[PDB]
DNA sequence: AGGGTGTTCCACGTGAAACAGGGA
DNA sequence: TCCCTGTTTCACGTGGAACACCCT
């Protein structure tokens, strides 16, 4: 469960 | 116990301040440590190498030596567990004129940084700060603010000159503002062995400074970063070396300079 | 007469600026164009590379942007005839608090390179002036002084991110300080053709920026400063590359970017 | 090296 | 060395 | 159909007739030409340099002619599709002893190399002959069986004397056993052009026999076989230089070779 | 006393037999000693290399052999006072005929020789014997007329094959013509240390022959011939390399070598 | 010098 | 013209880095 | 698609040999 996405 | 404040420093550009800066802290996480990176280059190399791109975060380490916020509230998880980052954007540039009107006062303005990280000292194992290539007021908060200081030589010519001015920067605070400020080691960085440079260049670093560089406990030899591509590409990626090629030579090496600093 | 002012700017620290600066002074003195070269970092890399070493400075750069001294009372002559050299010391960190103490009532700080030359400006076809590794009060007053400037970029991942932020400082500069000033080129330096890293690099800058890389202006092909050891080791000898070794790949490319400056 | 005055170097 | 029976270089 | 049979003769040791027989008939080998190298040698390194150890070969070049076997069935396949050895062993220092019985009476056995290659002839394009370091029976024969002779020189003081005693010996056979017999050439071997003696050597040679020396058939240069120890390390692998390195110095000499005679 | 024979010997064409046994020759002859060269091989290179003519020798070895003079008239002063040369020419390549009807009496040929030195074997403390490249009828009397045997060595790759084919040769004489024959020692002649080549022969040599490599008695480092053009040159004016270049590598590893030698 | 009859020589 | 220099020019080994296709 | 390989390419150091001025 690392929910919404920046990063990449 | 309380962190020890490692600062990465040299004013000569390019030497491997921030290459070595981002891959000893997570080197030192990956023993189940507790790191703290500072990124405190307005250039932001630590920041980018550990995949923030510069308009995600709101408020920066700029806006804690100001007091806006409290470097708690600026703090970032990495991929890493045990990874923590006060990035850094340009804007941090800005804290040079902040510098030269808050030595104006109290003489306080080296002590800038110091005076923040004490809120998080009892909060990391380690600190590692990562200063941009001058002796101006940024390193001296970065060396005001440590325990000890990483010194990366790039082995060419420049760096002659220009290690010998940075320990009578080092020694000057030693008698002054930081009495405590302890040389960690010497770092060789982007190192070919091979070369009549690189040689000479060690030969005479090592008769002035050969107890101060970093060697290994189990063989008894020197740490050397070798020139590697791929601790180059690895901040592409947004990741420390040991999270991209963990079998390279670069990344042996610092996981070997993490073992040194760990073991006192 | 007038001379073309040239700023050698990265703020990123170790990717050719000072030896661009040095050899490419060099290798328009070769010509019979009467050069100055500027050595306006701290650090002082250009001047070492001339073989003055500083305890033999009696008064430099720091000193004319007083009004201490006068631009004419400080410049050296070199070993290259048509060559001569403002030299850079220790001394020149303390401007930082100089520009910064003239910004709060008077403003016109960054102009303070600018008018030291004006005595100058008519005896040179070609100053060429060396900035430290940031984008402060040294960099933007030199930058602020120059006709044009050239970017040294070695070819690897921060200088993405690094050149679009000195671009925003040249166009910042471009509509306020310095509305003369252009591009006069991008020049790769460090570099290793083969590198994945090299490539990638070169591919994101030239789908931007391809039209401001140098060119031979004979043959098309792109100017780039290879890796070569023997410029490495030239300013241990107190000398340029063109001295040193003239035939080695580094000086042929140092040569050929002369030629593409003499034109256009 | 064999000459002039003062500035060396060398 | 793959081949080898032909007493064999290759 | 025509085989032209080749000597590679010198008396001199050590210069370079194995090395030229091998990769001369590899070399022509690659142009579609169907080739017979034949060893003539009692230490047997051309052999040997195609990789064939000598406890494989059951019957070789000594049990032809006595008449022992038939010359068909002791030539050997190569690597090579184009390329067919008739092997040697040291058996064949035995013909020595064969040579001076044959003359107690006959005294025709000058040509039993010659006799015994009739049988094969119709069916190659070349032969290449390899011949013993000595002008005794072996070089005699060889000498009597071939339409041309190739002499390798090594450019040291007694390739001077040993030229003409050879060119000597040559004529000698042009009068009795083998008046169709022609010089082909002279390839200098273990080419060093910078040794004064190796110009020296050349100098006197080139005073006597210059239009004897191999030319390119366009640019009219000299062929010469340049020192190169991937020659030399070529049979340890049982190759020709050819399949061994294709792109090295010695391997396009040998091909530059090859296509000289393939003129004409 | 009585005279050291000493056969230099090799099978392999060109690997310094006439060098070694000119300059070995004549720096025993520099210690005082009385020597005597004997050139027994039909390419005189040996009598080439010592100042001499082949029209200026009336009587030569072969005359000796066949019984038409005794050595005693044969011998040549040459140029240092302590050396003295019984010559050849192209004439000694009849003794080969000579051979196969002189072991058809009895088992004397081999021992033509050994027979023929009798008469100055008290003359002379060492006696030097310089053989053509076969292990035909030369070789064998030259091998059966000496007490011991140097084998010059070129390392490269037919001295793998072909070294062990001497021993070979010398181990069925020391059971049968000659018992009391010994192996001087080897010695690696035109070496260049760096080559892979030279390192991988020197290697399979070392592991079958290493007690047998001639070595310092000052210091237990192997005696080896560096390549020196000079060695090369050297013959051209009549002189053996001591008289030459004194100084040089090679005169100063034959001088090692004579020294080693003398002790037994 | 050496014997006249000046040969090869030295 | 001798016995030194140090400078240039060449072959050859060394190792990093790319990559080729063989790994199944 | 990670993977181990062997190969190809290229900078750089090494040393022999020539040579050019330097010595007297
Ligand atoms: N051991 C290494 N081998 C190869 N490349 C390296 C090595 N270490 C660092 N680099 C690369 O070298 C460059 C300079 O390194 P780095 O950015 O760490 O230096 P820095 O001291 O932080 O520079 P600045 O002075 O600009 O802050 C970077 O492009 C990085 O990708
Ligand atoms: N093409 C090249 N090959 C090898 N080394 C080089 C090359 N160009 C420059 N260098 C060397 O690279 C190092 C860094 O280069 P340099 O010091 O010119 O960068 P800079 O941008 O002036 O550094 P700073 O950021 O400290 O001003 C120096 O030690 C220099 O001798
Ligand atoms: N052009 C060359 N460059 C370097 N090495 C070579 C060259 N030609 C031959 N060689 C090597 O030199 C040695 C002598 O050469 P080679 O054996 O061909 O001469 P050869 O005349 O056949 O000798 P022999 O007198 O024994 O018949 C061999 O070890 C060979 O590997
Ligand atoms: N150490 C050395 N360095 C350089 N050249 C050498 C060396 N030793 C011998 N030579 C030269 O190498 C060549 C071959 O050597 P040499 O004639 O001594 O061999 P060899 O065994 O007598 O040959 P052959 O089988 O023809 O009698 C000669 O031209 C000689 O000038
Ligand atoms: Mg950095
Ligand atoms: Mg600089
Ligand atoms: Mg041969
Ligand atoms: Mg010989």
């Amino acid at each position: 469960k690392n929910k919404v996405l920046g990063r990449g | 116990m309380m962190s020890e404040i490692i600062a990465v420093a040299n004013q000569k550009g390019g030497v491997g301040k921030t290459t070595t800066a981002v891959n000893l802290a997570a080197s030192l996480a990956v023993h189940e440590k507790k790191i703290l990176l500072i990124d405190f280059a307005p250039q932001a190399n630590a920041t980018s190498s550990l995949g923030f791109r510069r308009d995600k975060i709101d408020y920066d380490i700029y806006h804690v030596l100001i007091g806006r916020k409290q470097i708690s509230q600026v703090i970032l998880k990495t991929q890493m567990p045990f990874l923590d980052l006060v990035p850094s954007n340009l804007g941090l540039a800005g804290f040079e004129k902040t510098f030269y009107d808050s030595q104006d006062e109290n003489k306080r303005g080296e002590l800038m940084l110091k005076n923040a990280l004490e809120s998080v000292v009892g909060l990391y194992d380690y600190i590692i700060i990562d200063s941009p290539p001058a002796l101006g007021p940024l390193t001296i908060n970065s060396l005001s603010a440590a325990h000890s200081v990483i010194i990366p030589i790039q082995c060419e010519f420049f760096a002659l000159e220009g290690t010998k001015l940075l320990l009578n920067t080092i020694r000057m605070l030693q008698k002054s503002t930081n009495p405590k400020l302890k040389i960690r080691g010497f770092l060789p960085t982007m190192h070919v062995p091979q070369l009549n440079l690189t040689k000479g260049v060690l030969a005479e670093l090592f008769k002035y400074f050969d107890s101060e560089f970093f060697r290994d406990s189990a063989t008894g030899e020197y740490i050397m970063i070798p020139k590697s591509v791929k601790l180059a590409e690895s901040p592409s990626f947004g990741k420390p070396i040991l999270l991209y090629d963990i079998k390279s030579n670069g990344s042996i090496a610092y996981q070997k300079l993490a073992q040194s600093i760990l073991q006192g």
